[PDB]
RNA sequence: UACAGGCGAGAGACCGAUAGCGAACAAGUACCGCGAGGGAAAGAUGAAAAGGACUUUGAAAAGAGAGUCAAAGAGUGCUUG
RNA sequence: UCGUUCGUCUGACUUGGGUAUAGGGGCGAAAGACUAAUCGAACCAUCUAGUAGCUGGUUCCCUCCGAAGUUUCCCUCAGGA
RNA sequence: UAGGAGGGCGCGGCGGCCGAUGCAAAACCCGGGGCGCGAGCCCGGGCGGAGCGGCCGUCGGUGCAGAUCUUGGUGGUAGUAGCAAAUAUUCAAAUGAGAACUUUGAAGGCCGAAGAGGAGAAAGGUUCCAUGUGAACGGCACUUGCACAUGGGUAAGCCGAUCCUAAGGGAAGGGGUAACCCCGGCAGAUAGCGCGAUCACGCGCAUCCCCGAAAGGGAAUCGGGUUAAGAUUUCCCGAGCC
RNA sequence: GGUGAACAGCCUCUGGCCAAUGGAACAAUGUAGGCAAGGGAAGUCGGCAAAACGGAUCCGUAACUUCGGGAAAAGGAUUG
RNA sequence: AGAACUGGUACGGACAAGGGGAAUCCGACUGUUUAAUUAAAACAAAGCAUUGCGAUGGUCCUCGCGGAUGCUGACGCAAU
RNA sequence: CUAUCCAGCGAAACCACAGCCAAGGGAACGGGCUUGGCGGAAUCAGCGGGGAAAGAAGACCCUGUUGAGCUUGACUCUAGU
RNA sequence: ACCAAGUGUUGGAUUGUUCACCCACCAAUAGGGAACGUGAGCUGGGUUUAGACCGUCGUGAGACAGGUUAGUUUUACCCU
RNA sequence: CGACUCUCGGCAACGGAUAUCUCGGCUCUCGCAUCGAUGAAGAACGUAGCGAAAUGCGAUACCUGGUGUGAAUUGCAGAA
């Protein structure tokens, strides 16, 4: 196609004689807001306590949440944080308003109980390999 | 020689000209018309600040593609400005010829102000660009008139 | 100041490459002052103006190679 | 070319002379009209023809 | 390797424009313009040559 | 092609000074001269240019003999 | 008796610089075309250059004072504009 | 015209200079191609201010009067009597 | 409306009449005052600095908003489109008012030898070389330049033209033609006569002129130096050749 | 000069240049160049464009044939 | 030409450098062509055939005189 | 590499005036008219619905008592034989 | 048949085709308008110049709402 | 208030219309008849203390000589 590919051929018909405001246009893309919902808690990670690390009933390996190296582009977790199923709006660092649901939750994929098994820890930045850096130390020697 | 407004008092205004000045009117235009009013030590100040990039001449009435700037906010809030060097530098020099001007008067030079200053159009100069398909079209200049007239501030 | 009536006229002396002749830049003044192939000579008898020794293309590997393949 | 023959090399001559400024004192002299050489040729510009 | 050039006005490599490389007392490379072959003269009879007459170029 | 492509081998001259009219209208390969028609014992003039007629008539030249001879017909060709 | 050529004269209910010859002027010129051929634009300071000495800012062109002039704001493409 | 990709490359081959053919003529391994950016008839000037029932324009005010698209004929129907 | 007529307004001359004008004419500008329904006119003020108007008769290249009207100027578009091929520039120093663009040096690169090297033919015609630079030009810039200004430079017995012919071209006599002009073998006491002899004469005359190639044929030159710019073989030095 | 069959391409030496207006940023759409999981022309009028094959040595080489070819058929192996 | 060893089975390591096959239509092939939208199946070609002509001649040019084929002559010129 | 911004330089096509819509009527598809919807300075960079957008006195068709090329059993002639 | 236009209505063979007609999936493979929506959005297959070939026609130049092949797709930076 | 736009006046620019001119044109009328082989018309090249054009002239070269007038040329210098 003579001048460009990655374009909308037709913005429109002759009749009405405009751009429709529903044809697709170049613009501004991402930084939107959004509200995105029905988002799962898993764990609640309070500081102070057994239930903070990254430790499973059935995992043992004494870890804590943040992974190998701090999490990229945020760094080393310390204080109380959550834990919730899929995927967060906006890049790392970026704060968040979490609220509670506007719905009233009663099927069942809302009312399942959660029990972990494993806490992935490795190494976010490449292919994280070992779970601690205790054990990737006693790994090499 | 006379100039297109008389200063409010003739004996301690000092005036300048320069006549067929090689450099674009539109810019000069706009950098005259941010001078306007000043006074004499800000002006050069502000416009030697212009010519060094950090301070920027708004565009007003020639503006339509001027891309905009946040070094304007203050004075053209939608920030459409530009630094235009030439023109600057050329103003500078009238206003360094008026400065003389007064010093030879005897006036305040530490007093001064921009009392009055016009840009005006002058006799466009010609140059021809060759086109597709064999033809030329003008390639011409718009030099401009530049003329200015520094007076005492009296309270 | 130019000295280009100087690389010229000792590409000329020299009998070699204008990316050959050397004007020590220390003393550009007199260079600049001798404006003759008399006068040439005379600063290239003197030591200002010098031939940069040609660029080396050594057939060493050549000579390796073809003594590799005997 | 470099083998130009006389008539060429005779008549190039004159075109040579042909292309001066004026003296400078045509301009002062008494009910004078020459401005410039309004006749000037230059070498890029207009081919003599021949 | 020290390019070499006409030493005449004749730019085209004719017949009669046959050179020869020298190198020269001066250290240079140089052309000389030699003469064309010429056939010598030669018995109509038989067509063979004629002995003890150099073969040069007529004049 | 014609046109850009073809005015570059504009290299030989068709024309050349004429003698008699020192015009650049001398067709060499010809051997005549496109203007004063050279070498014609007559020069070659045409009444359908006028124009071209003036640009070479009487009286645009010096006249190094015929304007003195109004003076001689004045006083009737005397010599003493 | 004829006479848009030439030489020399005289007149006009004509044209007044986009007019009148193409040409008031270095006009059949500058310029274009290989060539036949095509072919313009361009007039006015002032009475007299008396064409702006000099001082000062500027690298310089110029500016600002000054001076010449009846006027230079008539200041070398300069009558009015 | 530029880029890549292409056709041929000892041949009915590629090319410089000299030279011949000039307009209802040339030349054409034939496309109405080429003949100086012009070719199903070059270009320049002249006859020439070609002709046109056709298109476009057609310059100041007021006052007064103020229509026709119909008849007849015409190679006549966009026209004229 | 198309159209017709009447009466007037206005521009420029001519024959007359009445005037104005350096105490300011013509023109042009004005938020100035008016007259006429209107074409238009009268007055005021400013610039202007030498001519001008009114009335009667009469004459005309006589009235513009259009014609993709003609010439000249000016806008909006617009400081917008744009300045993008050929890998690439970087650092000190010098000059300079001013340096990304000048010059020197250093470093990195490209052309890669069917080149972005060294020389020529045609063509150009002074662009060559030096010194200087206000402007203009070098689609940014410039101290710089193939620009502007003033000067300088091209040396031949040997390199070419010159000489000879090619395709071909012009031509004397003649043939054609109204004449320019067209035909060159058509054979004509042919263009030219030649050579030996002048202490003169004898013999011959045959396919009978000129032009046409800086790539065909061809009397003769090599080496080393030298200039701001000429020369390799043009000048100088040596040695030769026709 | 090297590689190489090679006046191919690629790199260097002599000689010549860094001349194509520069500064900042790396958004969309472009111009030029690439790479893509599984599939493999379903895309489209159409395998347009791109990818793939490509040198050399050894072996092998069909129909058809004007007995000259087809043929560098196809199909394999090797390469420092 | 052959061999032993060696490498993260990589080796024409960059560059350079055929995709192959089964068929149909058209033109035999090579070649030429609408410069600036058509490169082809179009034009040409050798091959085949036909026609005119024995010089006081055939085809043709020329306003005329005269001229081209023809420095020729049927194993040739000329027109298809 | 551009496009973007910046320094410097810096055009052209085009242009009655201009630029938000719906429906109606209308030379039968309006930016202007009528009835409504609305409507808040000034700029930035894209885009290709519209401006029945620009380019061009439509080549398709027709009209012309306009041509031109070509053909032949058109009409009137003509070199040549 | 009713209220019902919110939502959906596909991948492919052959043809330039709209249309057509098959294979398959599907819940379904409904019809339509928007200057027969949409070329300064693309493509240029068809058609619609100039090349060329066949057939029928015409004595011939040429014609074909017959068939085939090759055939340049220009501009936005203005207003909205 | 302010920027932008539109607009009015004053002043300044760009531009060169108008007004007044005119060593030029055009038109009419009249008088005369005088180019060239004793080399014309045309062309080229030269020529000045400082000149390129135009005007002039021709190696005696912006002139030589006679006659007439009678104290200049002129932009600068100079011999006079
Ligand atoms: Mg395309
Ligand atoms: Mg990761
Ligand atoms: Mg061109
Ligand atoms: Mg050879
Ligand atoms: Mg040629
Ligand atoms: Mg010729
Ligand atoms: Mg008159
Ligand atoms: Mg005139
Ligand atoms: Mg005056
Ligand atoms: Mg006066
Ligand atoms: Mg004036
Ligand atoms: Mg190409
Ligand atoms: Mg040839
Ligand atoms: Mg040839
Ligand atoms: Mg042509
Ligand atoms: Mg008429
Ligand atoms: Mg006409
Ligand atoms: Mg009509
Ligand atoms: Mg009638
Ligand atoms: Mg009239
Ligand atoms: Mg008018
Ligand atoms: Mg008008
Ligand atoms: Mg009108
Ligand atoms: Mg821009
Ligand atoms: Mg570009
Ligand atoms: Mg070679
Ligand atoms: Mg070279
Ligand atoms: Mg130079
Ligand atoms: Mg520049
Ligand atoms: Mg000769
Ligand atoms: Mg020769
Ligand atoms: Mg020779
Ligand atoms: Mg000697
Ligand atoms: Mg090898
Ligand atoms: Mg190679
Ligand atoms: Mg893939
Ligand atoms: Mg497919
Ligand atoms: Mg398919
Ligand atoms: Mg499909
Ligand atoms: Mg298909
Ligand atoms: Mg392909
Ligand atoms: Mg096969
Ligand atoms: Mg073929
Ligand atoms: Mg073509
Ligand atoms: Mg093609
Ligand atoms: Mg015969
Ligand atoms: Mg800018
Ligand atoms: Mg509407
Ligand atoms: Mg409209
Ligand atoms: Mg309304
Ligand atoms: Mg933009
Ligand atoms: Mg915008
Ligand atoms: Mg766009
Ligand atoms: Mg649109
Ligand atoms: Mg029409
Ligand atoms: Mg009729
Ligand atoms: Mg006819
Ligand atoms: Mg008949
Ligand atoms: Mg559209
Ligand atoms: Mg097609
Ligand atoms: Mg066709
Ligand atoms: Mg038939
Ligand atoms: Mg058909
Ligand atoms: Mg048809």
């Amino acid at each position: 196609t003579h001048r460009g590919l990655r374009k909308v051929a037709c913005i429109g018909a002759w009749h009405p004689a405009r751009v429709s405001y529903t044809v697709a246009r170049a613009g501004q893309n991402g930084y939107h807001h959004r509200t995105e919902m029905n988002k799962k808690i898993y764990k609640m990670g309070k500081s102070g306590q057994e239930s903070h690390e990254a430790c499973t009933e059935f995992d043992r390996t004494e870890k804590d949440i943040t992974p190998m190296g701090g999490f990229p582009h945020y760094g080393v977790v310390k204080g109380d944080y959550l834990m919730i199923k899929g995927c967060c709006v906006g890049p790392k660092k970026r704060v968040v308003t979490l609220r509670q649901s506007l719905l009233k939750q009663t099927s069942r994929l809302a009312l399942e109980e959660i029990k972990l098994k494993f806490i992935d820890t490795s190494s976010k930045f490449g292919h994280g390999r070992f779970q601690t850096t205790d054990e990737k130390q006693k790994f090499y020697g | 020689v006379k100039y297109s407004t008389d200063p409010a008092n003739p004996t301690k205004s000092a005036k300048a000209m320069g006549r067929d000045l090689r450099v674009h009117f539109k810019n000069t235009r706009e950098t005259a018309f941010a001078l306007r009013k000043m006074s004499l030590n800000k002006a050069k100040r502000y416009l030697e600040d212009v010519l060094a990039h950090k301070q920027a001449i708004p565009f007003r009435r020639y503006c339509r593609g001027v891309g905009r700037t946040a070094q304007v906010k203050n004075r053209q809030p939608n920030g459409q400005g530009r630094w235009p060097a030439k023109s600057a530098k050329f103003v500078l020099d009238l206003l360094k010829n008026a400065e003389s001007n007064a010093e030879v008067k005897g006036l305040d030079v530490d007093a001064l102000y921009i009392s009055h200053i016009q840009v005006n159009q002058a006799q466009k100069q010609r140059r021809r660009t060759y086109r597709a398909h064999g033809r030329i079209n003008p390639y011409m200049s718009n030099p401009c008139h530049i003329e200015l007239i520094l007076s005492e501030k009296e309270e | 100041v130019s000295l280009k009536l100087q690389k010229r006229l000792a590409s000329s002396v020299l009998k070699c490459g204008k990316g050959k002749v050397w004007l020590d830049p220390n003393e550009v003044n007199e260079i600049s002052m001798a404006n003759s192939r008399q006068n040439i000579r005379k600063l290239v008898k003197d030591g200002f103006i010098i031939r940069k020794p040609q660029k080396i293309h050594s057939r060493s590997r050549a000579r390796r190679a073809h003594e590799a393949k005997q | 070319p470099s083998h130009k023959t006389f008539r060429i090399k005779q008549k190039l001559a004159k075109k040579q002379r042909q292309n001066r400024p004026i003296p400078y004192w045509i301009r002062m002299r008494t009910d004078n009209t020459i401005r410039y050489n309004a006749k000037r040729r230059h070498w890029r510009r207009t081919k003599l023809g021949f | 390797v020290q390019r070499l050039t006409y030493r005449k006005r004749h730019s085209y490599a004719t017949k009669s424009n046959q050179t020869r490389v020298v190198k020269t007392p001066g250290g240079k490379l140089v052309y000389q313009y030699t003469k064309k072959r010429a056939s010598g003269p030669k018995c109509p009879v038989t067509g063979k040559k004629i002995q003890g007459i150099p073969h040069l170029r007529p004049t | 092609t014609k046109g850009t492509g073809s005015f570059g081998k504009r290299r030989n001259k068709t024309h050349t000074l004429c003698i008699r009219c020192g015009r650049r209208s001398f067709h060499l390969q010809k051997s005549t001269c496109s203007s004063c028609g050279y070498p014609a014992a007559r020069i070659r003039k045409y009444n359908w240019s006028v124009k071209a007629i003036r640009r070479k008539t009487t009286g645009t030249g010096r006249m190094r003999y015929m304007r003195h001879v109004p003076r001689r017909f004045k006083s009737n060709f005397r010599e003493g």
